[PDB]
RNA sequence: ACUGGGGCGGUCGCCUCCUAAAAGGUAACGGAGGCGCCCAAAGGUUCCCUCAGAAUGGUUGGAAAUCAUUCGCAGAGUGUAA
RNA sequence: GGGCUACACACGUGCUACAAUGGACAGAACAAAGGGCAGCGAAACCGCGAGGUUAAGCCAAUCCCACAAAUCUGUUCUCAGUUCGGAUCGCAGUCUGCAACUCGACUGCGUGAAGCUGGAAUCGCUAGUAAUCGCGGAUCAGCAUGCCGCGGUGAAUACGUUCC
RNA sequence: CGGGAAGUAGCUCAGCUUGGUAGAGCACAUGGUUUGGGACCAUGGGGUCGCAGGUUCGAAUCCUGUCUUCCCGACCA
RNA sequence: CCUCCU
């Protein structure tokens, strides 16, 4: 990583307003999705 | 803010913005927002995530978006696979409804290819 | 991250067990996710790079490098050594990190999601996904995103054939089509 | 659409001839003039031969064909194009 | 001036190949092509590297743009003719 | 039974628009002229609605069709192919009719096309006219943007006769 | 026989020399105007550049061959 | 500018 030239990237956590939570590494700080995994129904099974 | 993954308007009214969702009109963007119990005079950028939350759990039930353009698409593939009258209408692009074309299916037809005259 | 752990603690043992290696030197793991943006409206619009690279640099989280042409084509209006697209090689945690939020996020975020394709392994345990929208990621705000585009994101792997690639991914959340 | 008091529409000849193969395992084409009979659930299978107004067009029954008009599957008109 | 008489046509210096008979050289108005430059790096050096093409997968994106894997004495490249 | 309803296309006559002198929503209003006997059908109740069930009155200055709508006054939208426009298409209905596939009208929900006031050219109108807003009727089971009537609001301009 | 020059829409011509864009006039088509024509006005559409091969990322354009049509030359005996 | 034949 040659300093400088890339964005600045650290801890963020997603938080699914469904309630899921975990903790990525990104650009923002605080993510907040409307959706994730866990929510929607291709992965849950409707 | 996204609701059934679209991006509405946040400058508008909610009533308004609701009927950018495909599968939303005036009417049903009215009984969602009295059934979520959200005034209709609100902006989309000054709704509270409490409010957006439950307007979204209504929204789910509803069929819109790529859930209603499947329905609505093979339904019209349907009529095209039997070889129903509407279905060879639908394919050859012309009125479906009895609508005649001697004149005036330009919406079907498209725009006009004119051809030399007697 | 969760899905490095994840693989170490969980995926590696279960995969050693599933194909009956040998070693666990033999289980497969993830070696690289390239993302790539093909911008071919460059050759047109100069500034199509510039704002092409700015999307993929918040997506992935490294500066991409700037990709040109191998051969002049007249049919595209290219020119050798044109810029037309740019790539970014992920590894390690900027890797996971990215593969997490590609499933655990953007993947739901898809318009009419209904799982990645189970046909888009290259035959040798590789797997590719197009993604159309680059809206998907949470990086990427909305309103300044003017031009949609979308990328290619390769995910390389150590598993010699597809049925190993596609139990591995399976074995991450990774949501293939039922 | 026709009310849903009234009930689906079909003609007793044409239902008459239908239901006295379906009596047994009986297929015939059933030639008819009545492009106005809705296809009933128990037309499936069958082969009727709807009039399109010149000639008995030969209809094969599908599920799918349920609920339409026996007509629809028989078009009047002979168009090919201009030039 | 050359010239299978002269005129007329063509040619005239330089480079590469074949004719050229396995050293070198070797003619004809014999057979084929180039040149009268270009490059401030397309030069020097140090360090690192491997090409064409195909198959398969993949947003826009096609037969063919960029990405990935595999095969791959070179089927590429070497400013320009050989 | 089908066709007269075809559809590469060209013309005539119209309707609806392209929006803020507007759209949406809400509250006040102010007409005329017609039609009605197996016909008009109130009210009531049910249905988001088209309508349904039931049924008062009236062979009518008595009852019914019948609700005027533009307008006025609020509220909201704030110039956007949009809260403009409402084509097209999907789904679900209603009614008439023996029967609405070809080929009915209307309703609900969804869809949300072209269109930003129209080239050459060309039409009507001199006043309760033009323009605009509804209403009724004949034909008719059902089906009118057409036709024949009806009132509401209500302009501009005419120097002049050269030219068409 | 030798040497030139053309070959591009239905017809007549530009573009070629400098490689990246197919133009122009008449004609054609539709509308308008007229009782109807003509003329006039408005609005469109039409080749892929003789054929083949080559060079080039790319050819109407540069190179070669071929075909067709013209033009010039064929002298001293 | 023109206006088919009887
Ligand atoms: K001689
Ligand atoms: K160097
Ligand atoms: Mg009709
Ligand atoms: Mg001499
Ligand atoms: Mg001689
Ligand atoms: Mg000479
Ligand atoms: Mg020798
Ligand atoms: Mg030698
Ligand atoms: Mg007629
Ligand atoms: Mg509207
Ligand atoms: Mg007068
Ligand atoms: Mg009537
Ligand atoms: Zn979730």
């Amino acid at each position: 990583m040659k300093a400088g030239i890339h964005p600045n990237f650290k801890k963020a956590t997603v938080k699914c307003a469904c309630g899921n939570e975990f903790e990525t590494g990104s650009v923002k700080e605080e993510v907040r999705v409307e959706i994730c995994s866990e929510c929607h129904p291709f992965y849950t099974g409707r | 803010a996204r609701i059934a993954g679209v991006d509405i308007p946040r400058d508008k009214r909610v009533v308004i913005s609701l009927t950018y969702i495909f599968g939303i009109g005036r009417t049903t963007a009215q009984q969602v927002l009295k059934e979520a119990g959200v005034s209709e005079d609100t902006r989309v950028r000054d709704l509270t995530e409490e409010e957006l939350g439950k307007i979204r759990d209504i929204i789910d039930k509803l069929k819109v978006e790529g859930d209603l353009r499947r329905e609505v698409s093979l339904n019209i593939k349907r009529l095209i696979e039997i070889g129903s009258y509407r279905g060879i209408r639908h394919r050859r692009g012309l009125p479906v409804r009895g609508q005649n074309s001697k004149n005036n299916a330009r919406t079907r037809k498209g725009p006009r290819r004119t051809v030399a005259n007697k | 991250n969760r899905l490095k752990e994840k693989y170490n603690k969980e995926i590696a043992p279960a995969l050693m067990t599933k194909f009956n290696y040998d070693s666990v030197m033999q289980v497969p793991k993830i070696e690289k996710i390239v993302i790539n943006m093909g911008v071919g409206d460059a050759v047109q619009n100069a500034k199509a790079i510039d704002s092409a690279v700015e999307e993929l640099t918040f997506i992935a989280g490294q500066k991409p490098v700037v990709t040109r042409a191998k051969k002049s084509i007249a049919g595209f209006r290219l020119r050798e050594g044109m810029p037309i697209g740019a790539k970014v090689t992920l590894r390690g945690e900027r890797m996971y990190d990215f593969l997490d939020k590609l499933i655990s996020v953007s993947l739901p975020r898809v318009r009419d999601f209904r799982g990645v394709s189970k046909k888009s392994f290259d035959g040798r345990g590789n797997y590719t996904l197009g993604i159309k929208e680059q809206l998907i990621f949470p990086e990427i705000d909305y309103d300044k995103v003017t031009k949609v585009r979308g990328m290619d994101i390769v995910i390389v792997t150590t598993a010699n054939t597809d049925e190993e690639a596609r139990e591995l991914l399976t074995q991450v959340g990774m949501p293939f089509q039922k | 659409a026709r009310s849903l008091k009234k009930g689906p529409f079909v003609d007793g000849h044409l239902m008459t001839k239908i239901e006295k193969l379906n009596e047994t395992d009986k297929k015939q084409v059933v030639k008819t003039w009545s492009r106005r009979s809705t296809i009933f659930p128990q037309f499936i299978g069958h082969t009727i031969a709807v009039y399109d107004g010149r000639k008995h067009v030969p209809v094969f029954i599908s599920e799918d064909m349920v609920g339409h008009k026996l007509g629809e599957f028989a078009p009047t008109r002979t168009y090919k194009g201009h030039a």
